[PDB]
């Protein structure tokens, strides 16, 4: 009678809404701010503490931190703050009633599972609860069962192999540059045109002019050309100040970040060719399918021509007697969620969620073997 | 690998054949036999195999089948149930994605006569949400001397007045509208209410706009139309503020006493927040413009919260309440701030008392 | 003196604070004491504030008619608030700590 | 604000000691001015007859870093009065021709 | 903060602070009202970069370097100005300095 709870927790945008659902209800940023000045206007409403997009929006007046990094949950009271933000704030549901599907990153430690498990149980008094991996959810979300994929979020770039409907532990690899690195570049490469963006605060007005104004070159060195001898690439942006910043050739070095990591000094691969380096670990038999299933994931593969230097990359070093192709759905910033919408929705999870008094005679250690 | 007892896989791979599977919303149901070898365009499909072998063992073969028109739960559906149908069977079968019209050449050979494709198929279980939208257009008085209280009122010129501060709502916009003859207590009230309004119902997805006469901005002249003169406003005496002590009534409902119980609380706002007990659920009926808060509790049980929701739905009917009043469920810590005037002094957990550091 | 008017001073006020909050600070230019009583003077300040922010900025300033008298109407405000009772200095805070009880109390 | 401590210390010594009230407290007047309009977030330009003072408030939050002060207010306008009105032979130096030019400027 | 390596820097790893003698000099300016010395204009900024020259220091720690300024006053030292009236400072010798290991001095 009860509907499920999907809550996707993204590293620097979280997602949640209710099983069923062709889209989320609530996408809002994982951010935690705290006052940095004194409230002299007593007696209206002042908080020690403000989450969420009312965090984002007064973002001038707060200090922000991030309660996860790097995917990996660190602080965990200001999680449990986007926690209650996420159930009483955004929601508007008492937690009692409706059990909740969690989403968790590739090779997590299982402390982190255990504390997950203890706080959902503990703290809101959840009637049952499941968690669950981003990586093969969003291979459910393209409809297959067996393909890599390349969830590249804010914190960190996941390249998952599945066959079978399962992950491959031994050939999961992490490569840690995603969208805040680039907010970072972007950050450091708009220095030289003289604007100035050095606090958290306008971190969010720089992580906007990437969203609005980037794409991916297909190939680098003319683009330099034709940006170095004409200007029909530069475009303006309206900071909220009203002052107006141009930029030319700085909306696609950003995104060659990814193909080139030494552009912010990590020894590290870039992106296409990390791929390859998952897929030769696998065993050979599988390829024939693995390489054609390239499921892209995360909001960091919204970019256009994303797919087709990505398609040209991959061509490129990978042996010529087979054919290669780049899938890339509209909905892929929001596929872990579809795909938890759709397994919460089934007709045979009711018998894999984890109840309250499951974990009454087990203990926070029954989840290792019921999400597995 | 943890095995699934869905009831409908115990007769799945018993005795060699070939059977056949189509998703509806979430679940599977077996297609009739003489309906083999055709299937809906719009729907997706599980196909198995099962063929005895020399040596005594039996193979099993899967397949789904994904048409060009079906929706992304069925697709999906169709790979979980691939899924958990092999996890049922212990590891030995082998799976295989089938396109509509780019068939394997081993898949056409299953089906004797051939494949054809019918238009239509079974609905997508999926309801059509966007993320974050509002659509809100409401209008809300705030009036007062001593006891400020919030009214709605209907979308329209005519209803504004001078000595009074209004509040129009709409959506990602919303406008404050202070009177020439407004006081200081209702104009820190609808302040109060906006700042509520945008940081709690919205969550800070909204911005507030403070305007008073001749400094209309284009969105109130566009939804409300050309401005009137504006019919002036009573002075604010204390019947009013009587009139304010008098809109709300708050009700408890607890099965402490081992019995149904409806009990009055309180006829006299501002209430006090710490009469709020958690174990117990209570209801605010601000009914006159058609309001009803069903408060819920922590500890409280489920034959409360669905006998509160029951009462709730008989008070429309009982004192005649007109036909737009809405039901709205509060959990603890998630308070409207429309339900927050009606109390003394609200306290949230993480306020800053004093000055703050 | 060679330090400038009202209106430069307004608009460094606003260029000094952060960059998120100037467009709601643009909008609501309050004006207060007897010195703001001139006939005329918002209407100058209105340009000399939409001379100096950029174009795309909608500035409004406001000045009430009882702007004389705003300190003490919010001084009778924030006296009669109901939060303000654990904020006064008492006589025994004075007698304790001495007059530099008032820097830690207020503000 | 940006007053001496010491007036801050006098005013409390005085204030207990000799007429003995038994609570204080002391605020400034652009916070004041903003709780008499309603809002909470904008910049007050309270100008007395001595201090002019810019103050912006965003939210519930002041920002101290972006308080201007200057000394030009009522006084210095009608000592600049009474320096301008010899242009025509008018000629104004006690105190209460002081007042006079004051009421001459009010009016 | 420039890095180098090999007789050649590193521009990945160079940052740009941007406070210096000057945001040190403006909250000097800052923490001089408070003891009644009023500094405005540009003409007595050198005056105070020259106090600020003569008389500072890094405290080793703050906390108690404050605590021994607050109770005793062996670190209070005297400053002529140019026209003869002789300033007085003393904790803000040493607070003044901590606005580089601390910003959030000048917001
Ligand atoms: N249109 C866009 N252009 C560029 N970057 C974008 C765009 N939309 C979103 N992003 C970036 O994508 C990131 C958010 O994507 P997503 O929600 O998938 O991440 P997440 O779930 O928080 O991360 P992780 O998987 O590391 O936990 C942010 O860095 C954001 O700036
Ligand atoms: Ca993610
Ligand atoms: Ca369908
Ligand atoms: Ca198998
Ligand atoms: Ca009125
Ligand atoms: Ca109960
Ligand atoms: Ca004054």
């Amino acid at each position: 009678e009860t509907t499920a709870l999907v809550c996707d927790n993204g590293s620097g945008l979280v997602k949640a809404g209710f099983a069923g659902d062709d889209a989320p209800r609530a996408v809002f940023p994982s951010i935690v701010g705290r006052p940095r000045h004194q409230g002299v206007m007593v007696g209206m409403g002042q908080k020690d503490s403000y989450v969420g997009d009312e965090a984002q929006s007064k973002r001038g007046i707060l200090t922000l931190k991030y309660p996860i990094e790097h995917g990996i949950i660190t602080n965990w009271d200001d999680m449990e703050k986007i926690w209650h933000h996420t159930f009483y704030n955004e929601l508007r549901v008492a937690p009692e009633e409706h059990p909740t599907l969690l989403t968790e990153a590739p090779l997590n430690p299982k402390a982190n599972r255990e504390k997950m498990t203890q706080i959902m149980f503990e703290t809101f008094n959840v009637p049952a609860m499941y968690v669950a991996i981003q990586a093969v959810l969003s291979l459910y979300a393209s409809g297959r069962t067996t393909g890599i994929v390349l969830d590249s979020g804010d914190g960190v770039t996941h390249n998952v192999p599945i066959y079978e409907g399962y992950a491959l532990p031994h050939a999961i690899m992490r490569l840690d540059l995603a969208g805040r690195d680039l907010t970072d570049y972007l950050m450091k490469i708009l220095t030289e045109r003289g604007y100035s963006f050095v606090t958290t605060a306008e971190r969010e007005i720089v992580r906007d002019i990437k969203e609005k104004l980037c794409y991916v070159a297909l190939d680098f060195e003319n683009e330099m050309a034709t940006a170095a001898s004409s200007s029909s690439l530069e475009k303006s942006y309206e900071l909220p100040d009203g002052q107006v910043i141009t930029i030319g050739n700085e909306r696609f070095r950003c995104p060659e970040t990814l193909f080139q990591p030494s552009f912010i000094g990590m020894e590290s691969a870039g992106i296409h060719e990390t791929t390859y380096n998952s897929i030769m670990k696998c065993d050979i038999d599988i390829r024939k399918d693995l390489y054609a299933n390239n499921v892209m994931s995360g909001g960091t593969t919204m970019y256009p021509g994303i797919a087709d230097r990505m398609q040209k990359e991959i061509t490129a070093l990978a042996p010529s007697t087979m054919k290669i192709k780049i899938i890339a759905p509209p909905e892929r910033k929001y596929s872990v969620w579809i795909g938890g919408s759709i397994l919460a929705s089934l007709s045979t999870f009711q018998q894999m969620w984890i109840t309250k008094q499951e974990y009454d005679e087990a203990g926070p250690s029954i989840v290792h073997r019921k999400c597995f | 690998h943890m095995v699934v007892e869905h009831p409908e896989f115990l007769k799945a791979g018993k005795e060699p054949g070939l059977q056949i599977w189509r998703v509806e919303k979430f679940d599977l149901v077996p297609v009739p036999t003489n309906l083999y070898g055709d299937f809906f365009t719009g729907d997706a499909y599980v196909i198995l195999k099962t063929v005895q072998l020399r040596n005594g063992n039996l193979q099993y073969d899967l397949h789904y089948w994904l048409g060009n028109e079906c929706s992304q739960d069925e697709s999906g559906a169709a790979a979980i149930f691939t899924v958990q149908l092999d996890d049922y069977l212990n590891g030995r079968a082998v799976q295989h994605r089938e396109v509509q019209g780019f068939e394997s050449a081993t898949f056409l050979g299953y089906f004797k006569s051939g494949l054809k494709y019918k238009k239509g198929g079974v609905a997508s279980g999926f309801k059509h949400v966007v993320p974050n939208e509002v659509v809100v257009q409401r209008l809300f008085q705030v009036k007062g001397r001593r006891v400020v209280r919030a009214t709605e009122v209907p979308v329209s010129w005519e209803s504004f007045n001078n000595g009074d501060c209004f509040i129009l709502d709409l959506g990602n916009n919303i406008h404050q509208w202070c009177g020439s003859n407004s006081n200081r207590y209702e104009r820190l009230k609808a302040t109060q209410v906006s700042k509520g309004i945008r940081d709690n119902e919205r969550s800070g997805r909204a911005r507030v706009h403070v305007s008073e006469e001749g400094t209309e901005p284009e969105a109130m002249l566009q939804v409300l139309g050309p401005k009137p003169a504006l019919p002036a406003g009573t002075e604010d005496t204390a019947k009013e503020d009587a009139a304010n002590r008098k809109l709300a009534k708050l009700y408890k409902v607890s099965n402490g006493a081992g019995t149904m119980s409806v009990s009055l609380v309180a006829d006299e706002n501002p209430f006090a927040q710490g009469a709020l007990k958690s174990e117990d659920c209570f209801i605010l009926d601000h009914g006159k413009d058609g309001k009803i808060f069903v408060w819920k509790g922590k500890q409280a049980n489920t034959e409360e919260r669905k006998a509160a929701l029951k009462t709730a739905s008989d008070f429309i009917t009982k004192m005649d309440y007109p036909k737009q009043t809405q039901v709205s469920v509060l959990p603890e810590g998630g308070e409207t701030p429309l339900f927050k005037q009606f109390f003394k002094n609200w306290r949230d957990p993480d306020q800053t008392d004093g000055l703050g550091l």
